[PDB]
RNA sequence: GUUGACCUCGGAUCAGGUAGGAGGACCCGCUGAACUUAAGCAUAUCAAUAAGCGGAGGAAAAGAAACCAACAGGGAUUGCCCUAGUAACGGCGAGUGAAGCGGCAACAGCUCAAAUUUGAAAGCUGGCUUCGGCCCGCGUUGUAAUUUGGAGAGGAUGCUU
RNA sequence: AAAGCUCCUUCGACGAGUCGAGUAGUUUGGGAAUGCUGCUCAAAAUGGGAGGUAAAUUUCUUCUAAAGCUAAAUACCGGCC
């Protein structure tokens, strides 16, 4: 439901003429996915890791 | 770089005249070169999985003891002579770290 | 059961040989066949030759080393000394060889001639009529005449080398210091003795020192 | 990253922690039918490097085999020939185990393909092999163009005539100057050597 | 306690699907003899054949080298001629017996695992739709693009498609 | 948006109860053992295989296995003509 519209709000502002990466912003969320987490660590990025039993 | 031909056959550098060159490496024969991503991954591995029953054996007669027995040991486990000699001087190294550490 | 003076008989007639037996009593009627399927495949590729172009190659054994034949393609090395771009070749009937390489430097000059004298005889028509390009034929010097076999328009000038020359008198060389029988005999017995006579060598002087 | 972790520590067939962990799953088989369904592959980074993907249409089964040589089935020992060929108790099969265990998998599911199989675990009197199946009539292959060459009707139960990794390797296909009898298979190349051609202008 | 998820194992005349049999001249495998020859006969030969069993197509199989060579080196696979009744095997008896090179027919190259898109699962079966889309589901224990050793990734630089 | 060419400090991931060895049976022209299969042991990173006589020491040559697809030259009168 967010990302549709999202993907249609900077549809609609590409067509005036104003850029991408003007009407968003950076994004802050969670990582998953094991072999990604697993680079986030070999990469020495990570803060905290929680792992299930 | 190479050696120039005789011109004359049959003889200890034989052949036809020729202008050798050298040639850049193809990239199929850099095959057993170590990699300094695969190392740090067998060296973790190695410290969460431990040894295997053979190799005990061989490590106590290693240390404190002579060293034709764990040749002789290595080479009835292992199957040929040439794989015996790398085990056992590759085996050699992570005793001696451990005495040094 | 031997009765005469003969030649001692050795005939693989023991299995049941009579249940494959080949007889080729169609050697004509497969003939036209393949005659008819070139000329199909000869109207298909309307414009264009028939083979693909095959590099210069030396036979690969110390008997039949004189001689020179086709290969099957040319080397990568081969392609960028002339400036043809990797994929664009095999398109314009080029072929390719993935797994040949250039030690000398004779057959390299050798097919780099090759491929330059090609594309100087190469027409190109553009991919669209309407809309010529900067690299195709620019449609007036697009009619000559044509060649289809590429075969004998591009085969072996001469396998082997030309068979004797003449020189001048007085310019004639002088053989070897002692003889040409000598020299054989010489070259054989060195290479018989290389193992002892260098281990004679080192061990005296190591034990010396 | 950590599918590498995986192939690294499941080489170590002898370790403490890889021999415990055989020792219990074993335990688990044996006590299920001789072929069976698998939820999920018990090896993930051996059925990846196979083709085994994860989408609607791929299975994966189970399946038991009883290990040992073949003892010749005759009434008695007789055998009723000559001394070179009468025996009956040291004789091995031409075939591998693999190839028995994925025959009688394909012959459970006569809808489906058999694509490769691994070994998993092994006992005194039975080896567990895994066999990855794909499915030929689902639309979600079809669309795929990497596989779709299996819905071609040549390609029917390809397991049981020698088509697959443990059947290249039991007949002999491979390059070389070892190869030589049955580089390109055994009875024809005995026809080809044993036939003889007449022409018409001898 | 109530409630709501997950994993494994089931029911249903649930919705939609698929295999068996025939033919088997040619093809891919497994299993597997004896008559006969050796002037007897047991290793050997007939034969890696006949009979039996399993599996496909108009062709099938094989195939882009963990190859051949020891050269001034050749370059996927298949077939004909030659190599050659040769090297070799064999109560070294009867007998059996290939391969490299060379000429020709036909030619054609390629995709996956192992990498973090992480500034946005960008992917897919099914149902409904008026054709614009929507809903449940699969899936992060990994679906698309990117890479397959001929390389490639990461950097500059100017051209072309 | 996507693609091709010329240069580079530096990086450059490459398939495991597999390869190999011992032993048994079968087969091949393959001979101190050519291929296949059963049992026991069971690897490595300039590593590994092969280099047609078993073994040790020191060099050299050539490729990169244990995952996969693909028409033509070829066989056949079984089926329809």
């Amino acid at each position: 439901q967010e990302k549709k519209e999202r993907l249609l709000r900077e549809a609609t502002a590409i067509k005036e003429g104003k850029k991408k990466e003007d009407v968003s912003k950076k994004p802050y969320t969670v990582k998953y996915g094991l072999n990604h987490v697993v680079g986030l660590i070999e990469n020495k990025k990570a803060s905290l890791v929680l792992i299930a039993n | 770089a190479p050696v120039e031909r005789t011109g004359l056959i049959r003889g200890l550098n034989k052949g036809h005249k020729t202008t050798r060159r050298v040639l850049k490496e193809r990239p199929s024969r850099r095959k057993g070169a170590q990699s300094k991503r695969t190392q740090f991954v067998r060296s973790l591995i190695r410290e969460v999985a431990g040894l295997a029953p053979y190799e005990r054996r061989v490590i106590e007669l290693l240390r404190n003891g002579k060293d034709k027995r764990a040749r002789k040991f290595s080479k009835k486990k292992l199957g040929t002579f040439g794989r015996a000699k790398r085990k056992c001087e590759e085996l050699q190294r992570i005793i001696a770290e451990s005495r040094r550490a | 059961a031997i009765k005469h003076n003969q030649q001692i008989p050795n005939n693989h007639f023991r299995k049941h040989w009579q249940r494959r037996v080949r007889c080729h009593f169609d050697q004509p009627g497969k003939k036209v066949t393949r005659r008819l399927a070139r000329r199909a495949k000869a109207a298909a590729l309307a414009p264009r030759p028939v083979d693909k172009l095959r590099p210069i190659v030396r036979c690969p054994t110390v008997k039949y080393n004189r001689r020179t034949r086709l290969g099957r393609g040319f080397t990568l090395e081969e392609l960028k000394a002339a400036g043809i771009p990797r994929l664009l070749a095999p398109t314009i009937g080029i072929a390719v060889d993935h797994r040949r390489k250039n030690l000398s430097e004779e057959s390299l000059a050798a097919n780099v001639q090759r491929l330059k004298d090609y594309k100087a005889r190469l027409i190109l028509f553009p991919r669209k009529s309407n809309k010529p390009k900067k690299a195709d034929t620019p449609k007036d010097q697009q009619t000559a005449e044509t060649t289809t076999s590429l075969r004998t328009s591009f085969g072996v000038e001469q396998p082997l080398a030309p068979g004797f020359t003449e020189i001048s008198k007085s310019e004639i060389p002088a053989g070897i210091e002692g003889g040409a029988y000598r020299a054989l005999r010489k070259a054989r017995s060195d290479a018989r003795l290389v193992g002892v006579r260098e281990k004679r060598a080192k061990e005296k002087a190591e034990a010396e020192a | 990253g950590a599918l590498k972790y995986l192939e690294e520590l499941s080489k170590k067939k002898q370790s403490d922690v890889v021999r415990f962990l055989l020792r219990v799953r074993c335990w688990e088989y044996r006590q299920l039918n001789v072929i069976h369904r698998a939820s999920r592959p018990s090896r993930p980074d051996k059925a990846r490097r196979l083709g085994y993907k994860a989408k609607q249409g791929y299975v994966i089964y189970r399946v038991r085999v009883r290990r040992g040589g073949r003892k010749r089935p005759v009434p008695k020992g007789a055998t009723y020939g000559k001394p070179t060929n009468q025996g009956v108790n040291q004789l091995k099969y031409q075939r591998s185990l693999r190839a028995t265990a994925e025959e009688r998998v394909g012959r459970r599911c006569s809808n489906l393909r058999v694509l490769n199989s691994y070994w998993v675990n092994q006992d005194s009197t039975y080896k567990y092999y895994e066999v990855i199946l794909v499915d030929p009539n689902h639309k979600a292959i079809r669309r795929d163009p990497r596989i779709n060459w299996i819905c071609n009707p040549v390609h029917k139960h390809r397991e049981c005539r020698g088509l697959t990794s443990t059947g290249k390797k039991s007949r002999g296909l491979n390059k070389g100057h070892r190869f030589n009898k049955t580089r390109a298979g055994r009875r024809k190349t005995w026809k080809r050597h044993n036939t003889l051609s007449l022409w018409r202008y001898r």
